[PDB]
């Protein structure tokens, strides 16, 4: 359980959660499954519900330190230098609070709006590879301690 | 002498910008060929199979800053004002300003959303009959501000003449080459509607508005007073605020209004970085009225 810190930098034009979106999840995906060891995003300054404001700030848990270097963060978000920063320190925090994935319920044509509205205030969006059809994937912050392929805890 | 500004004033621009015209092109024949790109019925637009590069075109009118004040209703304060602007062009040229402008074109910083996940991006600008060496625009950060590069140099010392008074219009032309790559969407200015993302043509075509490109340009504020924390450059506005991140970085003492009734009004030295602030907001306009 130590760290790397990966921070979307502001201004830039273009919004954070856009960013968060092409760039960095995709990678993950890709990084998380042929590791396939369940690992865990840090979503730090995660705000709170009435926003969704996910924030400028990515954290990746880990368990060994080979376990995080195990990943090469750096060199892989890398062409992408100008809107995403990789930080150089493996650090121990303990002080980390995980994440995890709530669902939300599908529609009426697929109680539908009193389901709706609670969870719609984080959304990332992911393209999906087979059935090819774009997604929404919502989050939570919370108190589980001691997951998987989108670095959300396992249902 | 001076109690208050007065009931009529106005400032004019200074950096006159036109709207951006999108062309398709191929980037190995790119100066020999060019094809319009239409918007495809929401709306969206996308490029051909058979091109990938994207084209912009827009051009810049620069005016001096004493010949930029429409109406004043009292004559002292327009002395007042001319007076400041000399101890200015007597320290620093309107140098650095230039120099930041010159940098925000080749950053290429006017490509909003069209510059991530591009491959090669080429800037070229024209000045008269000649054609000045060409940028990179992948090797200069969104965050910096580079001083020694001598094309940007050149062109940034005829912008802080012409603003100076030593010339009188200067005319600046820039074409911008983008390559994308086939199919991919080129993300064009959307329009207001007083529903349906409905998105903006320009003579057939799709462009941007001028008021887009004269926002990416006047982002050269890296004087504020929580610069330490978030270190990211804001455009220039009077209570000066930044639509990205929810938070007034100027609502007080540091704002336009007080230190424009604190150099003018109270005849008091202030910093360089000030004056470099009240000058970029009078290089970009506004009416400044008081009631009585």
């Amino acid at each position: 359980m130590f760290s790397q810190i990966l921070i979307i930098k502001p201004g830039t034009g273009i919004s954070p959660n856009i960013i968060i979106s092409e760039d960095i999840f995709p990678v993950l995906h890709s990084l998380f499954v042929e590791h396939d060891k369940k690992f865990g995003i840090t979503f730090p300054a995660y705000s709170f519900d009435k926003k969704g404001h996910l924030g400028n700030i990515i954290e990746v848990l880990s368990e060994d330190k080979e376990a995080l270097a195990s990943l090469c963060l750096e060199e892989h978000l890398a062409e992408v230098t100008d809107y995403v920063k990789v930080k150089k320190e493996i650090t121990f925090t303990d002080d980390y609070v995980l994440f995890k994935r709530i669902r939300e319920e599908n529609q009426y044509e697929t109680h539908i709006k009193k389901k709706n509205q609670q969870i719609f205030c984080a959304y990332i969006k992911v393209k999906s590879a087979s059935t090819g059809q774009s997604y929404n994937i919502f989050l939570a912050p919370t108190d589980i301690k001691h997951f998987s392929a989108y670095g959300l805890l396992r249902g | 002498t001076l109690k208050s500004r007065p009931e009529n004033l106005s400032f004019a621009r200074c950096l006159n910008t036109t709207e951006a015209k999108f062309w398709q092109t191929d980037f190995l024949k790119r100066h020999t060929f060019k094809l319009p790109l239409l918007i495809t019925d929401s709306q969206s637009c996308t490029l051909s199979t058979e091109c990938d590069t994207l084209r912009i075109d827009f051009g810049i009118k620069v005016l001096p800053v004493k010949e930029s004040m429409y109406s004043c209703s009292d004559y002292n304060y327009r002395t007042a004002i001319y007076q400041k602007i000399d101890e200015y062009i007597a320290e620093d040229g309107f140098l650095t300003l230039a120099k930041r402008y010159v940098n925000n074109i080749a950053n290429a910083r006017f490509l909003w959303r069209n510059r991530k996940g591009a491959e090669i991006i080429e800037t070229i600008v024209t000045i008269e009959d000649k054609e000045y060496p060409s940028f990179n625009s992948k090797s200069f950060n969104l965050d910096t501000f580079v001083e020694d590069n001598a094309t940007i140099n050149e062109i940034a010392q005829q912008i802080a003449d012409t603003f100076a008074g030593k010339r009188e219009y200067l005319n600046i032309y820039v074409t911008c080459f983008v390559k994308i790559g086939c199919a991919m969407e080129v993300y064009p200015s959307q329009e207001m509607t007083f529903k349906g993302k409905k998105l903006f043509k320009f003579e057939g075509s799709a462009g941007m508005h001028s008021q887009k490109i004269n926002n990416a340009l006047r982002t050269i504020d890296t004087w504020y007073p929580d610069y330490t924390t978030y270190e990211f450059p804001i455009p220039v506005e009077n209570y000066g605020a930044a639509r990205s991140i929810g938070i007034p970085f100027r609502p007080d003492t540091k704002s336009f209004y007080k230190l424009i009734d604190r150099m003018i009004l109270k005849n008091e030295d202030l910093p360089i970085e000030d004056k470099h602030y009240v000058m970029a907001i009078l290089i970009r306009g506004g009416m400044f009225s008081k009631k009585q």
